[PDB]
């Protein structure tokens, strides 16, 4: 028509008639974790072994070099490096980046920035289609948990290589140096996160039982009961008073939404609000302040020292804050 | 009724946030005080 | 109050319901302003009651007296305490003064008129007017012009500030001499915000922190005026918002990226934050180990040059991988410090062997043990070591309260940006109450 | 690795042009809802 | 510490802080005697 | 002059005091504004007063 | 028992007894809250 | 100098350019993308109006 | 029924226990109610008053120094083992305060626990059965149930004593997860990576079907508190199931079209989960646990160049147990040189 070239292309971007809908959030989300999917790949199969740690001892993290699907992992980046930013061109051989911990920071960069946005399309498409806007802010509690673990810890203590790998023994390993260093066990905000993990499975084992409980019969016995529901179907599949008063009579009749639209409200907000203290609670942890500690607190007259729990999961830190990074400390205390 | 729930909230739930800060209070002083 | 059948918010959506109502918005913004001042005079009193002028200002769990100590009232070379009449006055004064934004709180919250459209035409203000909008904008640049330039006279005329890059341990400074060079300030700006780098952290001197000021309390006085000439061009009409939810969510993205930068500026920066009065940074207390410790074999007598580790890196003094002179050991990785306690031992090719040996200050290794100790890790209920360490000492650096409350804090407010930028952009287009039921756009699209 | 670098400097600016361009170009007025 | 003309008031300054907290909670009382229409 | 200045403090926080409750009653009352308008003029001047009055004689404390 | 950690804790009495006043004073004289 | 690089991670030049080729790539990308932009603001609608935003 | 037969005492007793009442007590409130009160009274009595000094070594209660996250009911000593701990039987002998001290008021905790979590099952068949619905949410119980059985009972019936049960604390809990990640390496057992996904993917659909629900909501009401617009008892849906596939199909790639499947799915996933991680810990209760890799133990064994994070954890696996197991087993009598004990340097 009279259309121009460019209106041509943002009628196209904004279509919702695609498959995959784009949006302009997408239009740098999908070639920045095409970017980070390929190089993940590649570094999880054919990567050279990485001085993670600054002392030359490379660690191994490739398939092709002797390890499984769980001992695989991405090294971060050494620790001689820190928080330069480290791509591809300022080193002068391919192979100089590969050794320093090259494709961990490539990747985190990349991830990072796709799911900041991957968080922007979830906003756009709702909408394009006349939709409450609030998924987005749903998946800020992910979102807000893994900018912790990749980029607001390493701020904290000032080098990628604290950060967390790619790997699935990677991942042990960072859970237990972090609990070693700043007793992950013992703050708040894990309880809370823990909570919201705990929480959020029952919250969905037990509506998810009472609405399959309370199905209308419209099947037969020999035909799966997922055929009583036809696609786009304005009645409602299941009776909503028989379970609360099921529910009602099984702890007290207070203690049950009767408003479905209250209930679905809480299944959001518990897990939400519980991932984001615990989001916030290595955040926290990153810039030092580690939780809480209670040893040699129980004491009795004539000067004494009584154990308590707290006193055994300090043996469990003490052996485990003096075996991580086993060839690094020439100083007495952690600092870094 | 005769008296207003508002104000019976608001005592109970006063002497409720009263009675936590003793044990707040305890935990510094007294038996586990670290000291 | 009002109820909630005639505005369909409940109580907990509440404040909702003074959106349209122009006066009682007024009073309850008045009443949040002085519950700001009202914190700000409460705890400066509190802080100094509390405070023991001859231990050092971090060590006693302190956050509002360095803001005021770092200006240069009542402190001498070294970070010293001269006298602590000044920090009674700031805390008297936002006290009293807060009482005065207390009374007007209450006042237009309550009896004065809630929307003052008809009866004061200079306030009055609908949230589709653009022209009024910029104009509200443009004042506040003014008064948030002027402010910026009471820091300029303050360093420039009245007595200076807190210049910790002085000869000798730092104390107060008229800085005569303001960088207000574009190319140095603007510099900043455009700077990488990685390791070396550090993006606006990394202003190192007084001249420059002073200097910028000059350029942003002339451009928001410029800029102030601006808006009050001019009504946005049909550009910004295409690409805006033009409700008051809207204008509510472009501020709290801009505040959720104000939190982290003063996240990180509290953590990295001893320039704005000095040593003295804040503690030491994380990396000044780790690069404050290796020192220390260096001295420790200076009594000894063994070779800080040949001290081979047992990685065989060197235990004392190694190489940058840009090729520099530094120290060894898990410290590597904070190479990028730069301290006025450690920086008068530094010659072109880093620190110097021939200088290290010979040419340490006293009370720079003084200075430098305290950092040793007062390193800011420590735990929740205020115990002060690694995890790994028991029931001694009570200390937290404030440094490290600074940088994770105004994490969270500007946190949320991110959460609060993706919160009122999706409804205001919902309601405005008019279907933030759900779908139609009848004319549904779904319904009407091709499969796939 | 200049051939490179001034490669991803016209990768990413032409995507981030994309990203700011294409939300100037009225996009709150690209949705279903009526008026 | 405090000036000596001041001293005999640091009992009421170590409340001050807590106060806008008590904001908060106030204006859930004052709900609560509206009853929440 | 310290026993001057203290009587006068405590002054202050009993005014004070009555400001922070009695204002807001004198404003949420039906048409008490209109009846209490010059009373609550004597109790904000009165706090005016005082707060120059302490303010003055810490000069000769 | 001090006597400074007594008058302490009489001022936060007199405080926290001065915010439902207010609300006390206007649920039964005035009627406008 | 065993090797040839780069060295800039450290020096702080503006927006990480160092070769003013590369100052050429981050403007001539920039104004071609806004050349386009400025020709097809035909379609976009004209507020050249009193207030003509997407309004509440 | 239908042929007049007579009523007997046991019929009229029933209609008072399935009357229907402010709290259902039914024939399972026998089993439930004087069983699951005893359980946390017991646990309150023993968190509170009753010590530890005599079986672990260590203070556990409120009147000791303990708070709320420190204070424990204790296992009993490695002494007893498997005893039941009666307060009659021969460890106890029928004196109270000196039963406690022999950690026995744990045994009282645990038994009387077990015997509640039946009864709770129990009480969501018959209140089912009464309001004639499906019994999935009985079904779905079980999964705590066998969580709760293989982790308090089996694991200790198939260790060396009761000793190595967790203690009904907080902190408690805390050395028992940090028991198996030092002495069974138990992050590594495929039975608790299929207990994380469980746990991990329910929470996950607990936030997006509450989340797609609450977004795709049909305008009834005028009021923008959109709760107000539900009258349960009617026969529309509240949300656009039609607009939510479309959603996640353009956003994600895949989505729901059935809303049946979809509370069963949001079933299935946490109860695979936990009964996919009850199994892995009855292998650690006869040790049969995934402790090591043999390929790379042997590659490792003979190259100080080789490493890998497998080969980092299993050193760290050897600072829990060369360290905490003296104070942790004091049964072992066992102590330590300083320079037994590994370390790195500094
Ligand atoms: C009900 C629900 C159920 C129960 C839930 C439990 C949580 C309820 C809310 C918790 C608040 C409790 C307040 C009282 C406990 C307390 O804290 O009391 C402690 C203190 C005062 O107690 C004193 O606390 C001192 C703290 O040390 C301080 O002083 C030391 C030197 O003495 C050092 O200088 C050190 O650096 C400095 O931290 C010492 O430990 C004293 O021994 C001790 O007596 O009260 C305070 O501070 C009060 C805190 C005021 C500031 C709060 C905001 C701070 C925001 C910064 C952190 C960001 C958010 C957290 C991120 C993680
Ligand atoms: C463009 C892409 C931006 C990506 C952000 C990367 C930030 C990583 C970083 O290195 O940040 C650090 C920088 C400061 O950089 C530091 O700057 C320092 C400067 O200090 C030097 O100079 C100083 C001058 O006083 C001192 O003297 C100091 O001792 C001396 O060493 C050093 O150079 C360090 O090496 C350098 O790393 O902070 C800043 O740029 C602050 C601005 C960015 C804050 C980002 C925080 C994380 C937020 C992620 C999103 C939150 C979650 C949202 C999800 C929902
Ligand atoms: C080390 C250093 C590295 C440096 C790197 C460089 C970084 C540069 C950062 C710049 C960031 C700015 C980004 C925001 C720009 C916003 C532009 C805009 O919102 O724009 C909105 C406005 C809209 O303008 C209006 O557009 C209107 C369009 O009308 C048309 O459309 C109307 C309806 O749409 C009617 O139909 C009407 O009939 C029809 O004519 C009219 O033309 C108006 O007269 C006109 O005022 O545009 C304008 O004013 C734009 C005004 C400013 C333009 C700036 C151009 C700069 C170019 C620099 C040199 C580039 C060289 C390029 C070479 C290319 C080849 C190699
Ligand atoms: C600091 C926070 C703040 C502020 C300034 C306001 C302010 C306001 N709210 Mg909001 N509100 C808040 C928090 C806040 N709210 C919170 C947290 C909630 C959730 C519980 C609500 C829920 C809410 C609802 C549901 C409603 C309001 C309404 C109002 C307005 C009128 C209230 C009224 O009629 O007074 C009458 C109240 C009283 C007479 C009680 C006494 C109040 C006095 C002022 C307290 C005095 C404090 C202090 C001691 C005074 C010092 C003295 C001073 C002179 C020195 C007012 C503008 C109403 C509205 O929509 O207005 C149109 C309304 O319906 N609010
Ligand atoms: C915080 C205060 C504030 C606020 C809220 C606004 C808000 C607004 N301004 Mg105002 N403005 C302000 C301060 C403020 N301005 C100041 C201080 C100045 C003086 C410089 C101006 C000058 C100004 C002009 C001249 C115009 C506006 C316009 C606008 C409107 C649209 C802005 C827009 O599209 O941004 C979106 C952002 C962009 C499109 C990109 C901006 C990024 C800039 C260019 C930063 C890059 C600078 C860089 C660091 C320098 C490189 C140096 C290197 C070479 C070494 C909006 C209502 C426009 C308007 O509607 O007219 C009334 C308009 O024409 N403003
Ligand atoms: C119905 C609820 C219920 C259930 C299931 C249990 C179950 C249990 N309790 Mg708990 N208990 C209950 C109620 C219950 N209790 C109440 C109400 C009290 C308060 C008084 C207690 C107080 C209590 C204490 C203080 C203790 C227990 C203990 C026990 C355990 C030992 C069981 C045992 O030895 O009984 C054996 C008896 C039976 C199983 C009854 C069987 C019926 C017989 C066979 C009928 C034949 C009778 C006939 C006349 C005998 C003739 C003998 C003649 C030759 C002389 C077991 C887990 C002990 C424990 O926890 O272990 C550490 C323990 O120390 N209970
Ligand atoms: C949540 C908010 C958190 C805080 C946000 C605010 C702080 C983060 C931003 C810091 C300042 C960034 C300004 C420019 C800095 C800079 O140019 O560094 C330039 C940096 C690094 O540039 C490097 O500089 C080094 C030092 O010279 C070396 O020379 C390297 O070769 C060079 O690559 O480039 C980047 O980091 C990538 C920029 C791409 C940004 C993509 C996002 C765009 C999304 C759409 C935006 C719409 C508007
Ligand atoms: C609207 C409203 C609201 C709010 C309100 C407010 C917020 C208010 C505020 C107010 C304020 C904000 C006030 C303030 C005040 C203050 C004052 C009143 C002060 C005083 C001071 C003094 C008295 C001092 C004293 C002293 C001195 C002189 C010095 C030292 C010593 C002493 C301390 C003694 C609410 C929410 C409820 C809701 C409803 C309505
Ligand atoms: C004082 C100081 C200084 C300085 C400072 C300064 C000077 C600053 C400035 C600053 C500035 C000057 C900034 C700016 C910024 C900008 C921005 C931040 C922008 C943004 C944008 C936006 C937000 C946009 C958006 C959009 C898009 C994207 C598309 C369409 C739509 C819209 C439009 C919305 C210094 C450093 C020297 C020192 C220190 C201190
Ligand atoms: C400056 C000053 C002053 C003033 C002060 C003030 C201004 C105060 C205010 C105060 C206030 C204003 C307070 C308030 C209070 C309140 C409260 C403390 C409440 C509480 C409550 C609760 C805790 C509860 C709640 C609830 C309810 C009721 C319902 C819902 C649920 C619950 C349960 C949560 C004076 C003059 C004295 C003098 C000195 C200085
Ligand atoms: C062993 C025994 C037994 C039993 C006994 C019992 C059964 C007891 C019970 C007991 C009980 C039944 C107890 C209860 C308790 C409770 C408590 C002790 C509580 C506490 C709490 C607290 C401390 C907290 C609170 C709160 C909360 C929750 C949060 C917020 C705040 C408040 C404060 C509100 C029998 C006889 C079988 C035999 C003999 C011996
Ligand atoms: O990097 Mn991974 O973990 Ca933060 O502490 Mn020192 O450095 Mn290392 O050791 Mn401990
Ligand atoms: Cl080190
Ligand atoms: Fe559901």
């Amino acid at each position: 028509e009279n259309s121009s070239l460019w209106a041509r292309f943002c009628e196209w971007i904004t279509s919702t008639e695609n498959r995959l809908y784009i949006g302009w959030f997408g239009v740098i989300m999908i070639p920045c974790l095409l970017t980070a999917t390929s190089v993940f790949i590649i570094a999880f199969i054919a990567a050279p072994p990485v001085d993670i740690d600054g002392i030359r001892e490379p660690v191994s993290g490739s398939l092709l070099y002797g390890n499984n699907i769980i001992t695989g992992a991405v090294i971060p980046t050494s620790n001689a490096i820190g928080l330069h930013f480290y791509p591809i061109w300022e080193a002068a051989s391919l192979d100089e980046w590969l050794y320093n911990g090259g494709p961990y920071q490539l990747i985190v960069c990349h991830f990072l920035l796709g799911v900041y946005c991957y968080m922007g399309r979830e906003w756009e498409l709702s909408f394009r289609l006349g939709m409450r806007p609030w998924i987005a802010v749903a998946y800020s509690a992910p979102v807000a948990a893994a900018s912790a673990v990749f980029l607001v810890y390493p701020i904290g203590q000032g080098s990628f290589s604290d950060g967390m790998p790619l790997g699935i023994s990677g991942t042990f390993n960072f859970m237990i140096v972090f609990q070693a260093e700043h007793n992950i066990l013992m703050h708040p905000f894990h309880m809370l996160g823990v909570a919201g993990v705990f929480g959020g499975s029952l919250f969905s084992a037990m509506h998810g039982s009472l609405v399959t409980s309370s199905l209308i019969r419209e099947t037969t016995e020999n035909e799966s009961a997922n055929e009583g529901y036809r696609f786009g179907q304005e009645e409602e599949t299941y009776n909503i008073v028989a379970a609360h008063g099921y529910f009602g009579r099984l702890i007290f009749q207070y203690a049950s939404f009767n408003n479905s639209r209250s209930l679905h409200f809480f299944l959001a907000a518990w897990p939400v609000i519980g991932i984001w203290f615990t989001a916030l609670g290595l955040s926290t942890m990153a810039f030092n302040l580690n939780g809480f500690n209670f040893n040699q607190s129980v004491v009795d007259s004539q000067g004494r020292v009584l154990n308590t729990w707290a006193d055994i999961i300090n043996r469990a830190n003490l052996g485990m804050e003096v075996m991580h990074e086993r060839n690094a400390h020439n100083f007495p205390l952690d600092l870094a | 009724g005769r008296i207003p729930l508002w104000l019976v909230g608001t005592v109970v739930g006063t002497l409720a946030i009263g009675l936590l800060a003793v044990f707040f209070y305890g935990s510094y002083v007294g038996l586990g005080s670290s000291l | 109050g009002r109820d909630q059948e005639t505005t369909g918010f409940a109580w907990w959506s509440g404040n909702a319901r003074l959106i349209n109502l122009s006066g009682k918005l007024l009073g309850a913004h008045v009443a949040h302003a002085g519950l700001i001042v009202f914190w700000a005079g409460a705890m400066n009193l509190f802080e100094v009651s509390h405070f023991v002028p001859e231990k050092p200002m971090y060590e006693q769990g302190l956050i509002l007296l360095p803001h005021i100590a770092t200006l240069g009232y009542g402190v001498g070379p070294g970070g010293e305490i001269i006298d602590t009449f000044p920090y009674f006055v700031s805390g008297v004064l936002h006290l009293i003064s807060s009482a005065v934004l207390g009374f007007g709180g209450v006042y237009h919250s309550l009896i004065g008129p809630e929307t003052l459209e008809e009866s004061y035409p200079f306030f009055g203000y609908v949230w589709k007017d653009k022209n009024k909008m910029t104009n509200i904008l443009g004042y506040h640049l003014i008064m948030l012009g002027l402010g910026a330039w009471l820091l300029v006279w303050k360093a420039m005329y009245f007595g200076g500030v807190y210049d910790t890059w002085a000869p000798g341990g730092g104390d107060v400074r008229v800085i005569t001499n303001p960088t207000t060079n574009a190319a140095v300030i603007f510099g900043y700006l455009v700077k990488s915000p990685f390791g070396g780098d550090g993006w606006i952290c990394s202003v190192d001197n007084m001249e420059d922190i002073i200097g910028g000021h000059i350029w942003i309390g002339t451009l928001e006085i410029l800029g102030g005026i601006w808006h009050i000439y001019t009504t946005p061009w049909p550009w910004a009409r295409r690409a805006f918002v033009w409700s008051g939810e809207a204008y509510l969510s472009y501020s709290l993205g801009a505040i959720g990226v104000m939190g982290f930068i003063a996240c990180c500026m509290s953590w990295f920066n001893n320039t704005a934050y000095p040593s003295e009065f804040y503690g030491p940074t994380g990396p000044e207390a780790s690069q404050s180990q290796a020192f220390t410790f260096l001295v420790r074999d200076q009594r000894l007598g063994a070779n800080v040059a040949s001290a081979q580790g047992p990685t065989g890196l060197g235990k004392y003094l190694m190489r940058s991988p840009t090729g520099e002179i530094i120290f060894g050991g898990e410290t590597m990785r904070f190479w990028d410090f730069r301290g006025p306690w450690l920086e008068p031992l530094r010659g072109p090719n880093g620190l110097d062997l021939n200088k290290l040996k010979n040419d340490i200050q006293p009370w720079q290794e003084r200075r430098a043990a305290e950092y040793m100790t007062h390193a800011p890790l420590g735990s929740l209920n205020s115990v002060g070591g690694v995890a790994t360490e028991i029931n001694a000492v009570n200390f937290v650096s404030p440094r490290s309260w600074l940088a994770c409350s105004h994490f969270c804090l500007g946190f949320f407010f991110f959460i609060g940006h993706l919160w009122h930028a999706g409804r205001a952009r919902a309601a405005a287009a008019g279907f933030e109450k759900g779908i139609d039921r009848f004319d549904e756009p779904v319904l009407s699209m091709r499969p796939l | 690795m200049l051939t490179l670098k001034i490669f991803v400097y016209t990768v990413v600016t032409f995507f981030v042009c994309l990203f700011i361009f294409g939300f100037l170009s009225n996009d709150p007025a690209r949705n279903p809802g009526k008026n | 510490k405090l000036p000596e003309a001041y001293a005999p008031f640091a009992p009421i300054v170590d409340v001050l802080p807590v106060i806008p907290v008590f904001f908060i909670l106030l204006a859930f009382v004052w709900q609560a005697a509206v009853s929440f229409r | 002059m310290t026993s001057i200045l203290q009587v006068a403090l405590l002054a202050l926080i009993f005014v004070s005091f009555a400001l922070v409750v009695g204002v807001p009653v004198v404003f949420a009352t039906p048409n008490g504004w209109t009846d209490n308008k010059g009373a609550v003029f004597s109790g904000l001047s009165l706090w005016l007063l005082l707060v120059f009055v302490v303010g003055i004689l810490n000069s000769f404390v | 028992m001090n006597i400074e950690l007594a008058l302490t804790l009489v001022s936060l009495v007199l405080v926290v007894s001065a915010g439902p006043l207010v609300v006390v004073l206007l649920s039964a004289r005035g009627g406008n809250l | 100098l065993v090797d040839e690089r780069m060295n800039g991670d450290g020096t702080g030049r503006p927006f990480g350019v160092n070769d003013p080729v590369l100052g050429w790539v981050l403007l001539g990308v920039f104004g071609t993308m806004w050349a386009i932009w400025f020709i097809g603001q035909k379609d976009l609608g004209d507020f050249e109006d009193a207030d003509d935003g997407l309004k509440l | 029924g239908t042929y007049q037969e007579k009523r007997t005492w046991f019929d009229d007793a029933d209609d008072w226990l399935r009357q229907d009442r402010f709290v259902f007590v039914g024939w399972s409130g026998l089993l439930l109610f004087p069983c699951a009160y005893f359980a946390l009274g017991g646990w309150l009595t023993g968190t509170t008053f009753v010590t530890s000094w005599y079986t672990h070594g260590l203070a556990t209660s409120y009147l000791e120094g303990c708070n709320f996250l420190t204070a424990a009911v204790s296992t009993p000593a490695n002494s007893m083992a498997h005893s039941l701990l009666f307060v009659w039987g021969p460890e106890a002998q029928g004196d109270f305060t000196r039963w406690c001290q022999l950690g026995g008021l744990w045994a009282f905790v645990a038994l009387h626990g077990a015997f509640g979590l039946i009864g709770f099952m129990l009480r969501q068949f018959e209140i089912a059965r009464s309001v004639n619905l499906r019994p999935y949410n009985a079904i779905a119980f079980s999964a705590p149930i066998a969580v709760f059985v293989s982790v308090f009972l089996i694991y200790p019936l198939g260790q060396s004593g009761w000793f190595f049960a967790p203690s009904f604390g907080v902190a408690a809990i805390f050395r028992f997860i940090l028991f198996f990640q030092g002495f069974h390496n138990w992050t590594l057992n495929p039975f608790h990576m299929m207990g994380v996904a469980g746990v991990l993917g329910a929470a996950l659909l607990c936030a997006i079907h509450g989340a797609t629900v609450e977004n795709t909501l049909f305008e009834d009401g005028d009021g923008a508190n959109t709760f107000r617009a539900f009258n349960p008892t009617q026969a529309e849906e509240t949300y656009s199931m039609v607009t939510a596939n479309r959603f996640w199909s353009q956003i994600f790639g895949v989505a729901f079209s059935n809303k049946r499947w979809l509370h069963f799915f949001m079933l299935l996933v946490p109860v695979t989960g936990l009964w996919m991680s009850a199994i892995g810990v009855v292998g650690l209760a006869l040790n049969l646990r995934a402790y090591d890799f043999v390929s790379q133990e042997i590659r490792a064994a003979e190259d100080p160049e080789f490493e890998t994070f497998y080969t980092k954890n299993i050193l760290l696996n050897e600072g829990i147990r060369a360290w905490m197991a003296a104070q942790d087993q004091p049964h072992e009598r066992l102590v330590f040189p300083e320079e037994v004990l590994p370390r790195g340097n500094a």
